[PDB]
């Protein structure tokens, strides 16, 4: 007989935690400021001006159907319009396809391993003592 | 005798000759544990192709 | 590096504005692609003719075979430095090992392409041969279709670079911590450059079918 | 006229790109042995 | 902070303004690479 070692459950958030808590903070910052920059290259006085069809919050729609795969409505056609949307297209290439490697290594296990039994290690470690009536 | 020689380690002079200087049947497999290797470019040879 | 493309993205997009607040030169552009294609054949044949590509460790002649030598290896000469004799340049071919694998049929041609420059020597080949029609856009001229059949000379020898490259490094393994030569990449560095002539044929193929067509 | 193939060299080396990522783009090769 | 104040001083060069929100944006970049290297010398 020894303790029942204290297996934690998980909560209702429990797909969020394949990614610490600091990325998803960190890459919703990341998110906003692709976007802007694509908005800021958008609006340049193309030397009418009615020719791009990336608007405000546009440009953000365009940079969330890049970022799940969905796909979008309109490309950038300028050498700087597209040289920032393959960067972020390699930025989430990378990030959520790494996301899944880690969403599937929860779903393999969750047995604790509730050290070594057929005890033979309280023959062999120090640690754990022992004793009878 | 036997320490001198020993001592002097020709014996394993000797042990890489009859042995390891005849290293004849080029299979060298040993196998590694580590599944961190990078594919190799002939692993996706014919996909090119 | 994705915030490092950001400013990057950013600081060209201020120039060009600056440049229109204030190819060019056809015809040139033509004397441009010779000089282009022209040391694009130098660089090609002289990889090929390089007894260096690759630095390794192995031997320069057996049957000498001391442990292993440091080699200045490349095709045909795998010729040997740093050694008791340096610069004794052996030639190499397939070798009988145990049982061969002959039913690997798909190894032994595999086998029979590598000691070979087959792919290597087609790239000097149409490079050539694309050499050759280039300087006919002036004599006997006018027929202005066969300046279109050069270029593809040219793209079609990147693609007998691009093969050779791929069964060499086949080859090699077919650790060590082994090297490359600096003549190496040049067969490299010319499939940049062979496939950056050919377009611009088509340029001046189309343009002077603009004139054509008027 | 003819004025048929969108595809210049910046927009077939840009279909290129993207073809390798997973977002696709408008242009398409439409025509035979080009879409193949 | 400048530049938005020149909008009246010195004035109708109005290109000037275009490079102040240059500067805000430019910040922000300056602002989230370092919030990466302080998590990142926490673990560090």
């Amino acid at each position: 007989m020894i303790k029942k070692p204290q297996k934690s459950k998980p909560g209702v958030f429990s797909f969020l935690d394949p990614l610490a808590y600091e990325i998803w903070m960190c890459i919703v910052f990341a998110y906003i400021g692709v976007s802007v920059v694509l908005f800021l290259v958008s609006r340049f006085s193309p030397y009418s001006e009615s020719t791009n069809e990336f608007g405000i919050f546009n440009s953000l729609w365009f940079s969330l159907g890049a970022f799940m795969q969905q796909g979008c409505d309109i490309s950038p056609r300028s050498l700087s319009g597209r040289i920032v949307g393959g960067v972020w297209w390699f930025f989430t290439l990378i990030i959520i396809s790494s996301y899944t490697a880690n969403l599937a290594a929860f779903l393999t296990v969750e047995r604790m391993v509730s050290p070594i039994e057929s005890a033979e290690d309280l023959s062999k470690q120090t640690e754990i003592a022992y004793g009878t009536l | 005798a036997v320490l001198k020689l020993s001592e002097q380690g020709v014996l394993d002079k000797l042990k890489n000759k009859w042995w390891y200087d005849k290293g004849e049947c080029g299979a060298k497999d040993s196998g590694s544990k580590e599944k961190t290797s990078a594919l190799s470019l002939s692993n996706v040879a014919g996909v090119f192709y | 590096i994705l915030v490092g493309g950001l400013g990057l993205a950013m600081l060209v997009a201020l120039i060009e504005f600056c440049y229109k607040s204030r190819l060019f030169d056809r015809g040139v552009q033509m004397l441009l692609t010779t000089v282009g294609a022209f040391a694009a054949f130098s660089l090609m044949t002289i990889a090929v003719g390089t007894d260096y590509w690759l630095y390794s460790r192995g031997v320069c002649k057996t049957k000498k075979k001391n442990e292993e030598v440091m080699t200045h290896s490349g095709l045909w000469r795998t010729c040997c430095l740093e050694g008791n004799f340096k610069g004794l340049c052996k030639q190499i071919d397939h070798f009988p090992e145990d049982a061969d694998y002959e039913a690997d049929t798909a190894e032994y041609f595999l086998r029979a392409v590598r000691a070979s420059s087959i792919f290597p020597i087609l790239s000097v080949i149409l490079l050539f041969m694309g050499g050759l029609c280039i300087a006919a856009s002036e004599f006997y001229k006018t027929r202005h279709n066969i300046i279109l059949s050069a270029g593809i000379f040219f793209v079609s020898a990147g693609l007998s670079n691009i093969i050779g490259i791929i069964v060499y490094i086949s080859a090699n393994a077919g650790k060590n911590s082994y090297s490359y030569g600096w003549s190496f990449y040049f067969g490299a560095l010319s499939f940049i450059i062979a496939e950056m002539v050919g377009v611009l044929a088509v340029h001046m193929f189309i343009d002077r079918h603009k004139q054509l067509t008027g």
